[PDB]
């Protein structure tokens, strides 16, 4: 409802991409319903994953190796970085400024190389399985995400060259969509969004999973809370995670990347074909799968656009009950009336974008 | 009774057609395991499964021919098919009886259950 | 790269660094794709001894959710757990 | 057990009369704005059908959730969130009609 | 041979067991006709000749593999072999309102019907479904109704089971009959010879042609007879342009290009046909034969009409015109 | 082999018949059919002579295989055949 | 004098000692006025009662924010006031009354 | 147990969660029916459906229980139990670092108070819920359907509603629209019974 | 004949600059606009063949359905579809476009974009890589050079 | 069971041997439980069945080449826990999985045996034997299976 | 552990109000970013010649779907159908019958690639190496039909492919 050029009433209309995932989870196995989650939110694949992951690890009451925790923490902060350049390129495309998009995207190329080179596949991987990863990283992987990580810190600079000081784009952003912190608790706001009113909120810091308690970093904050803190709050995260990627690749352990039970992960293929305990085991996990112990939880994870948690549902069989997926998108589009409230047209694009919204995610 | 057939969505069709079998699974005679065997479950009636011409996939029309419902009681399936106004079938769940097993009687000095070989 | 002194140093100068020294475009500090033949390790319980699933079933050691407090058939305060300590600003560096 | 808005039949037929009034008076406006081929007199028939067709109900909860949801149909209806398609979808047109008779059944197919 | 069981509920993943060779299928009333198949679940094969993106708007029509395009010639009869030989049923619906270089009046309305039927009966097609016009006469002055008489009667004798059918002026949204008379802007006002003022025209709607060709289809007594598709009412052909005009927000004026090469805008034969009053045949099964009941103009005027309004008669004004006077 | 009609037969035994009217999605489009029939290739391959009463099979190339299998040479008329293989293995007379 | 609260939305107390003593005050009367066996009172005076005590023994903002664990001294402010009128709703629901119903069978039962 | 293939469980966080179950337990005695804390250090309180809005409130203002932050409210279907939506919210402590969880329960019919006056971001969670399973949310701001399209008809994730769904979309040139038809499927979804016969957790065991 | 030629050699005139030219309409729907955009990206860079991304679609030759249409989604597709201008070429790229691929089964999800709108090029993948959704154009442009739209209207 | 194998030696191979044109069998597989032995001994009352040898080399079957001949031979199938006896018409069709089951009687004879039908895509696929204690306890004759 | 993003405090010393005015007045950002385009302008743009360059690739890259055979020629796959149990689309549909040697060879292995999600599930169940994914990623086809591959369609991609199929096999299998 716009009185001209003002924004009174920004009704948001969702469920365009409404593809009833939650239900078809229901109806697969557990490990059938983990290629879902890289779907759900199509810029962040593999930390999708890894809070399907975990939640699955949790109910079984078992612990992922500690090579393939290191493994889900270096390529998670590697999609980190994916989204986050997307989420800053994608704004300042729609925004106008359409230079950094092309810039960033080729080291977002390099970096789909890297699930490519560990999967097989540019985007969706299925890599971080519960119980771990699914292979080990061929050699010479490491070796060229340290080449990328060293040359990619430049990249960041320029884009902030380009748009940091840039005075149209802070007209853009300054002043604009300013989320109280108290309204950002009350409206459910998660990760970039309670961090750029101030809000001290990390799952990473406060809750840590798999190894981040192992590293080392620091958490943006910000202290307006408009697009602009968030906008900086976004790249300072991109930095963050280029420190957390270097003590992975120098803090990488040896070791497997499955839990050694062959009956939650399938046993090497070798051994498959010769020991008949694991061909049984690999025959019942790929047809039957592994029965998770009946129970409840929501793990969350510090997802690139905000928390992402999973309400998994057991009932004792090889297929969830319930899986309720807890999106970030979906709250903080909740409150975009209230962000646009008193803004033009122009104002309700930005707004979108410091919200990061990926409608596959809404849309579950 | 809760006449929850209006709030339910389902086809007309679907709803009076449709003949619900309350009934506990039986035992896969291939297998001696019983804990499939133990959760009332309700089923619809089976429908046409015509070939589809390009591939010979088995096609169905039916909507409801993979639905499934486990229940703890016959009771909640007798009340739950009741709420949405199916017909419903209830087969009573039969317990296998307890039978008399003596590994002596294989030895038996007068008796036919003196087994021949071991 | 592949450009002339004079390109690179335009370059430089509009970009304000040097931008020779780090080159988006890969050319030979690429790992070499062809790479010898790996062997992988086995995990913890790959022994032929003290091996026993018994011992290492972490699926079957869940327990159902204690019930700690049911309708059906002077204390302190209790919090859900002991306040969150205020975060400490960074000495890397304390303001972006 | 609560009621969800009448306590009683006749609180919901009054909810359901004033259901029917907004829908009555809402049909010659839809069919100008999303300029429907059907006659104003079609889609207060069709209005009249669908009111009818829900008319075995005994439960005043059930009433109740049901004008809820015809609240909900009318106020996509009036706001234009529905489309040309979403309205007519109503108006079955292109589904074949299938037959009630016996015979005709016996013939078309295993229809039980 | 070639006798498939129908199974399914009659959707369009279901089998109907109707392999039929719709000839012409890319034009007004060839594609409610596969429509109607492809709902049902019918192998519809579709011999084209004009550009494979002309086709394009056939494939939605039916489920995977039950539309199958393959080129035809109408001067090869090898064509017409490989189109119909599994086919159980043929319907025929080449037909040009305007002679062009290669094709005259003879060969689409008597030379392609003929070879059609001599095919398919040798192929040993069930069922041929040939459509000709309601004015078609042998000694009609009009090229076209009396080539299609011609071909007519040449289509029962190599078919002698042929099911012929005889629409009378088919309206819809892709029609040249109801868009031709609201196209008289470009024909200054509404050239009308002796104001129209002798010529009664029942029109059909093309729904209601296309359901009787496939009911005529399934009907196991249809085979052999000629049906004459007649439309609901007979309207004045003045009465009826002054309707037209009037749903379609124009304003009514009562009131070469034959030459054009490009899609003739007008036809000696069509200005005779349209001025020509549409024969009373009460000799012949028509739509009710068929079960099909004929649905009057006037429900379905707008929505072939609408689309032609000027500036504000689709809203704000929304004058509603009554039926015009039928002449009945 | 071709079916009369004139349709390649596949090797599963499968060629539309003359009365199917499916046979039309071939008119202008070649019918995919492998012409290497695995039946006939395990054929060719020669009966191995191996003097131990149970002889294991790989597959060749160990983990590039299938589960290796142990077959018993005991019957002298009948060639021990690999299970996922086919390949025949015999013991010496 | 602290320049911000750095949370958006939150304004620096020029007096926050003087305004915790209010609120707590305010409280106690509210929490005074449910029944003592009520275990809601009971908790929330003792916490209040302690909270109270620290603001008035403490002069030193900062170190009073230390002492209190709540964040800064504008945060337990608005704790204070979140605690208020949790009490004022208190008392109009009183939670202390016994279970409104037993859940009806196995209601909380998993799996099936 | 111990090794790496074991889960590591901290005791600590159980015993504080136990204990601040028994501290909401006793604080509102009228509405928590039932207490748990899960091995994996989750503590869940039943609450009778009447207690949602004063209990959340209680979790949300109260000073030692500073859950100001809905995560996920959301619905499980059970078909055996009369109540088969089982309504559950997922709140989260920033100021003391935990996690709760409010499950209740509520029929088809009986309507569920909303909670938007207790957090804001409910409102879009209750409006999925009433769209996907239909428990009616009674003073909701603006209750419809989010996520199903707009005549759409029935509850999708209700576990009665069947997985490829009641109707489909196609397009037809006679209508010259997208129409909705009867679902037919070229190819039926492939049940498959995958549960074992043999039983494979003894200490989940219901005995008979 | 000379006709034949004349029409002909006009006729490859029309294709090449169509085909030389193409601009697509970016329905980006689901995961498949990702690697869509990594195809203008500058690694691959579809400008470079002359594919320059036309945001208007009533200024568009080529719709490339990317991700998966959902029912409620439907008839917007179909509507922003007829509005497009002719010649118009649809594009279905990944497994949700082409048959509704992980969601082909479920309940509010198109089982694939065939049945709303007539496609041209199906690119397998999910998704499909940037250089499979290149080749699908590439495909399309020869596709349109085979086209002999003045050849059939002289030969008619 | 545990999740892996310390048999690092070579496992035993023994020959099949045939039994009839219904079961199948592969004594490989064979655990030696003598289940079939006694069903044949007790139940169809055929004394055919029987253990050849000792030890590791014990193998189960007929000592002469005979066929196992009964009217209740195919419940062998069923009373077997491993893949030693398979159905020799249903060997290789179709996985327990995939084929859904529909209990019914049968109508060959009129003992009234239930029955459930497996079937697969729309096509029986094999007849198993339910449970009844009162009419067909766990065996239906070959006939019905 | 937290770093404070923006929060810092314009100095007003007179110079520092002077610069700042020069960057207002002179538009001193908006030229620094300009010269950073035109930097950008005179780097080596990274696009590739298509079809005539391909982009990197991994070994283990997941294509189109492929059966393999044997060195001797027979179908390694044994129609254990777990391939068809574990595709998480349920995209695989198998039917097999013994052969005519006896063997447990499929008469149907039908795969629907407008339906399959390229997951890689089924490689990783086949326990004989028969169905995996080839490396052929540019297999586009003008009709909905050609995307359901036929039995005899996977034979014949593994027969093309089978070079690669085996040598990427061999280069990967060790992780695997
Ligand atoms: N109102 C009417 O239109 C009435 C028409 N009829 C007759 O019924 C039929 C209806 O045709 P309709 O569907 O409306 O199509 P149109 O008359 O609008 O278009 C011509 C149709 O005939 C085909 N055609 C014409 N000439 C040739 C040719 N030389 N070779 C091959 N195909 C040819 C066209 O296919 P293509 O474009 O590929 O050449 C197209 O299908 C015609 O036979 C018509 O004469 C009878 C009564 C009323
Ligand atoms: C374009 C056309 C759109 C039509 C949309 C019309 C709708 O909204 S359908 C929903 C209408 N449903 C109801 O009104 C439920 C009424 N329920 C009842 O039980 C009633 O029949 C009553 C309460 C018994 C009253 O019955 P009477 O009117 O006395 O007999
Ligand atoms: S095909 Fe795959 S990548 Fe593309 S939209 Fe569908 S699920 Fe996403
Ligand atoms: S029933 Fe089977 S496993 Fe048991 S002894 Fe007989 S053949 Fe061996
Ligand atoms: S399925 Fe059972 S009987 Fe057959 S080989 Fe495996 S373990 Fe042995
Ligand atoms: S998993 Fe391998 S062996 Fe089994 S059916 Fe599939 S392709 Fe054949
Ligand atoms: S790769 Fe994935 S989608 Fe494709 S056939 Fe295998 S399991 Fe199915």
């Amino acid at each position: 409802e716009l009185s001209g050029e003002m924004v009174r009433k920004c009704d948001p209309h969702i469920g365009l991409l409404h593809r009833g995932t939650e239900k078809l989870i229901e109806y697969k196995t557990y490990l059938q319903a983990l290629p879902y989650f890289d779907r759900l939110d199509y810029v962040s694949m593999m930390c999708n994953e890894q809070a399907y992951s975990l939640a699955v690890e949790k109910l079984l009451n078992i612990q992922p190796p500690p090579r393939a925790q290191w493994i889900r923490v270096l390529f998670g902060e590697i999609t980190r970085l994916l989204n986050h350049i997307m989420a800053v390129t994608t704004h300042a495309l729609d925004i106008g400024a359409m230079t950094p998009f092309f810039w960033m995207f080729e080291e977002r190329e390099k970096m789909f190389e890297f699930y490519e080179r560990v999967s097989g596949a540019r985007m969706h991987a299925a890599y971080i399985r519960p119980g771990g990863v699914h292979q080990d990283l061929p050699l010479g992987l490491l070796d060229d995400i340290y080449e990328f990580s060293k040359n990619f810190s430049f990249r960041i600079d320029e884009l902030e060259e380009m748009l940091t000081n840039n005075r149209i784009w802070r007209n853009r952003t300054v002043d604009i969509g300013v989320v109280t912190a108290e309204d950002a608790l009350n409206y459910g706001f998660s990760g970039v969004m309670l961090r750029g009113s101030g809000i001290q909120w990390d799952l990473r810091k406060t809750q840590p999973y798999d190894v981040y308690d192992q590293v080392e970093f620091d958490v943006p904050i910000g202290s307006r809370g408009d697009c602009y803190d968030r906008y900086l709050c976004r790249v300072e995260e991109m930095r963050q995670s280029l420190r957390i990627i270097s003590q992975c690749l120098n803090k990488m352990p040896p070791g497997e990347i499955k839990v050694d039970d062959a009956k939650v992960s399938p046993p090497k293929r070798a051994e498959m074909k010769t020991s008949m305990e694991s061909l049984i085991h690999h025959f019942k996990l790929y047809t039957e799968g592994y029965q998770v112990p009946p129970g409840a939880t929501y793990t969350a994870i510090e997802a690139p656009k905000g928390e992402f948690g999973v309400y998994l549902v057991s009932d004792g069989s090889s297929r969830p009950y319930r899986c309720k997926i807890k999106a970030p998108g979906f709250a903080h589009l909740a409150g975009l009336d209230k962000m646009s409230k008193g803004h033009m047209l122009a104002d309700v694009v930005a707004i979108i974008g410091t919200q990061d919204i990926v409608f596959g995610e809404v849309d579950r | 009774k809760l006449d929850i057939t209006t709030l339910t969505g389902v086809p007309e069709e679907h709803i009076k057609t449709r003949k619900v079998r309350i009934f506990v699974p039986a035992r896969n005679n291939m297998q001696s395991g019983v804990n499939n065997t133990k959760k009332w479950k309700m089923e619809f009636d089976t429908r046409e499964r015509w070939e589809n011409p390009l591939m010979g996939w088995s096609s169905t029309a039916d909507p409801l021919s993979n639905l499934v419902l486990t229940f703890s009681t016959k009771e909640d399936a007798v009340a739950f098919a009741e709420k949405n106004g199916w017909s419903f079938d209830v087969e009573e769940r039969k317990v296998p009886k307890p039978k008399s097993k003596s590994y002596g009687a294989n030895f038996s000095w007068n008796k036919r259950t003196r087994v021949s070989t071991k | 790269a592949s450009a002339t002194r004079v390109i690179q140093l335009l370059r430089n100068w509009a970009s304000g660094r040097d931008l020779q020294a780090k080159l988006q475009l890969r050319y030979q500090e690429i790992s070499k794709r062809t790479q010898p033949p790996p062997k992988l390790p086995v995990g913890p319980s790959h022994k032929l001894s003290n091996n026993y699933y018994c011992t290492r079933d972490g699926r079957r050691e869940a327990m159902p959710p204690s019930i700690v407090m049911s309708s059906q058939k002077e204390k302190k305060a209790v919090t859900p757990a002991p306040p969150i300590k205020r975060w400490e600003l960074s000495k890397d560096q304390p303001y972006l | 057990v609560k009621p969800i808005f009448s306590r009683d039949m006749n609180e919901a037929k009054r909810r359901v009369r004033e259901l029917y009034r907004a829908w009555y008076r809402e049909v010659p406006n839809t069919v100008h704005l999303f300029q429907l081929d059907i006659s104003v007199k079609q889609g207060r028939d069709k209005v009249r059908e669908m009111f009818m067709k829900n008319a075995h109900v005994t439960d005043p909860r059930v009433v109740d959730l049901l004008v809820i949801k015809g609240k909900m149909e009318l106020e996509e209806t009036i706001n234009v969130w529905k489309q040309r398609t979403h309205i007519m979808r109503f108006f079955h047109e292109t589904e074949a009609p299938r037959p009630t008779d016996f015979l005709s059944k016996f013939y078309v197919g295993h229809d039980p | 041979h070639h006798a498939l069981i129908p199974h399914g509920k009659g959707g369009r993943s279901s089998v109907s067991g109707i392999v039929a060779t719709v000839f012409g299928a890319t034009g007004f009333l060839g594609r409610y006709v596969v429509n109607h198949l492809g709902r049902m679940g019918s192998q519809v094969i579709v011999p084209y000749r004009c550009e494979p993106y002309d086709t394009m708007h056939l494939r939605p029509m039916g489920d995977l593999g039950q539309i199958i395009f393959m080129e035809w010639n109408g001067k090869d009869k090898d064509s017409i072999r490989k189109v119909v030989e599994h086919s159980n049923v043929v319907i025929n619906l080449v037909g040009r309102e305007w002679e062009t270089k290669n094709f005259d009046f003879e060969d689409v309305f008597v030379k392609i019907p003929h070879a059609i039927a001599q095919v398919s009966k040798e192929a040993g097609v069930e069922k041929l479904i040939h459509i000709s016009h309601l004015n078609a006469d042998i000694k009609s002055p009009s090229r076209y109704l009396r080539s299609k008489a011609v071909g007519e009667k040449e289509v029962r004798a190599a078919f002698p089971e042929a099911t012929i059918i005889k629409p009378s002026d088919i309206f819809g949204r892709e029609d040249r009959f109801l868009n031709y008379f609201a196209s008289m802007r470009w024909f200054g006002g509404v050239p009308l010879i002796s104001l129209g003022k002798e010529t009664v025209k029942q029109p059909v709607y093309i729904v209601d042609v296309s359901k009787g060709i496939i009911n005529a289809i399934k009907d196991p007594d249809a085979k052999g007879k000629t049906f004459a598709f007649v439309g609901p009412n007979r309207y004045l052909l003045f009465d009826l342009v002054q309707y037209i005009f009037a749903v379609a927000y124009r304003p009514f004026l009562p009131y070469l290009f034959e030459v054009s090469p490009f899609e003739p805008w007008t036809t000696r034969d069509k200005v005779e046909r349209v001025h020509m009053s549409d024969m009373t045949l009460p000799h012949l099964p028509g739509l009710e034969d068929l079960g099909i009941q004929a649905t009057p103009l006037e429900l379905k005027a707008i929505e072939v009409l609408r689309r032609h309004r000027t500036y504000r008669w689709l809203t704000s004004e929304m004058e509603d015109v009554k039926p015009a006077k039928t002449v009945n | 082999r071709t079916s009369p009609t004139g349709e390649k037969v596949t090797h599963t035994g499968q060629a539309y018949d003359d009365g199917d009217y499916r046979r039309v999605r071939f008119s202008d489009r070649q019918k995919e059919v492998n012409e290497n029939f695995a039946i006939d290739l395990i054929a060719e391959q020669p009966v191995s002579e191996v003097g131990s009463r149970v002889i294991s099979c790989d597959g060749g190339g160990g983990a590039l295989g299938h589960p290796r299998v142990y077959i018993n040479l005991d019957k002298e008329t009948k060639t021990g055949t690999c299970g996922y293989c086919g390949l025949q293995f015999r013991q010496p007379h | 004098l602290k320049k911000t609260t750095g949370l958006v939305g939150l304004a620096v107390c020029e007096t926050p000692h003087e305004r915790l003593k209010i609120l707590y005050t305010k409280i106690l009367d509210v929490l005074g006025q449910i029944p003592k066996n009520a275990a809601y009172r009971k908790y929330t005076e003792q916490i209040t009662n302690e909270k109270l005590g620290m603001v008035k023994a403490e002069p030193d903002v900062k170190k009073l924010e230390e002492q209190l664990q709540g964040g800064q001294i504008e945060e337990v402010i608005l704790q204070a006031e979140n605690e208020l009128s949790l009490a004022r709703k208190m008392l109009r629901w009183k939670p202390w009354e016994p279970l409104v119903e037993e859940p009806p069978a196995n209601q909380w039962k998993w799996p099936i | 147990d111990t090794r790496p293939t074991i889960r590591p469980r901290n005791d600590v966080v159980h015993k504080q969660l136990s204990a601040f179950g028994q501290y909401v337990a006793e604080i509102l005695p009228k509405y928590v029916q039932q207490v748990q804390v899960s091995c994996f250090n989750e503590l869940e309180i039943f609450i009778h459906p009447d207690g949602v809005i004063p209990v959340l409130t209680f979790l949300r203002d109260h000073t030692n229980a500073q859950f100001k932050s809905l995560a996920d409210l959301t619905a499980v279907d059970v078909p055996t139990r009369q109540n088969r939506f089982e309504i559950v919210y997922n709140l989260l402590s920033l100021r003391f670092n935990s996690r709760i969880r409010v499950k209740t329960y509520t029929d088809e019919l009986t309507p569920i108070e909303s909670s938007v006056t207790v957090y804001k971001a409910a409102n879009w969670y209750e409006r999925e819920i009433w769209d996907m399973f239909g428990v009616f949310f009674a003073n909701h701001p603006d209750l419809r359907r989010i996520l199903t399209d707009y005549g759409f008809e029935g509850h999708p994730f209700r576990k009665d509603f069947p997985l490829s769904g009641y109707v489909e979309l196609r397009y037809d040139d006679e209508v010259k629209r997208v129409v909705a038809e009867p679902v037919e499927l070229a190819q039926e979804f492939r049940k498959f019974d995958l549960n074992s016969p043999w039983e494979a957790f003894p200490a989940y065991r219901q005995p008979p | 004949s000379r006709g034949e030629y004349v029409v002909a050699k006009l006729d490859d005139l029309v294709n090449w600059a169509r085909r030389s030219s193409l601009w697509p309409m970016t329905f980006g729907l689901a995961c498949c606009a990702v690697e869509m955009m990594h195809m203008a990206a500058p690694r691959y860079d579809m400008d470079r063949f002359g594919v320059v991304f036309r945001a208007s679609p009533r200024q568009s030759d080529v719709m490339i359905v990317a991700g998966t249409l959902t029912n409620k989604m439907a008839p917007a597709l179909r509507k922003v579809y007829d509005q497009m201008p002719e010649p118009r070429y649809v594009v279905s790229m990944g497994s949700c476009a082409n048959g509704g691929g992980y969601y082909h089964y479920s309940y509010s999800v198109v089982r694939g974009c065939d049945r709303i709108v007539p496609v041209d090029i199906y690119v397998p993948g999910c998704p499909p890589t940037a250089e499979a959704l290149l080749y699908g154009i590439l495909q399309l442009q020869r596709k349109i050079k085979r086209e002999k739209r003045l050849r059939i209207w002289y030969r008619r | 069971g545990s999740d892996r194998s310390r048999f690092l030696e070579g496992k035993r191979a023994v020959e099949d041997k045939n039994i009839g044109p219904l079961v199948k069998t592969i004594m490989t597989r064979c655990i030696q439980c003598t289940r079939c032995i006694r069903f044949a001994s007790e139940i169809a009352g055929v004394d055919d069945l029987g253990t050849t040898g000792r030890g590791n080399d014990m193998q189960v079957g007929t000592y002469i080449e005979k066929m196992f001949m009964s009217e209740l031979s195919g419940n062998i199938i069923d009373i077997c826990p491993v893949g030693a006896l398979t159905s020799k018409p249903y060997a290789f069709t179709a996985r327990p999985w995939e084929t859904r089951k529909t209990e019914s009687i049968d109508v060959m004879d009129a003992v009234g045996s239930n029955i459930v039908v497996s079937t697969r895509t729309g096509e029986v696929m094999r007849i198993l034997p339910r449970m009844h204690e009162d009419i067909n306890e766990e065996w239906i004759s070959d006939k019905t299976r | 552990t937290y770093k404070f993003v923006n929060m810092r405090e314009p100095s007003m010393d007179m110079k520092s109000v002077t610069d700042r005015a020069a960057q207002t007045l002179l538009w001193t950002e908006l030229v620094r970013g300009l010269g950073m385009t035109l930097s950008y302008l005179f780097r080596e743009p990274a696009t590739i010649n298509y079809p005539f360059e391909k982009g990197p690739l991994s070994p283990r890259f997941r294509g189109e779907h492929a059966l393999r055979r044997y060195p001797s020629g027979e179908e390694r796959c044994i129609a254990c159908k777990l391939c068809e149990a574990v595709c998480p689309a349920q995209a695989i549909t198998i039917e097999a019958e013994p052969r005519a040697d006896g063997s447990r060879r499929t008469t149907r292995y039908d795969i629907d690639m407008t339906k399959c999600i390229y997951c890689g599930f089924c490689q990783e169940a086949c326990p004989v190496d028969a169905i995996v994914e080839g490396p052929n990623f540019e297999f586009s086809t003008e009709t909905h039909e050609e995307l359901l591959y036929n039995k005899e369609k996977l034979l014949n991609n593994g027969d093309k492919w089978e070079a690669e199929i085996a040598a990427n096999i061999q280069a990967d299998y060790l992780y695997r």
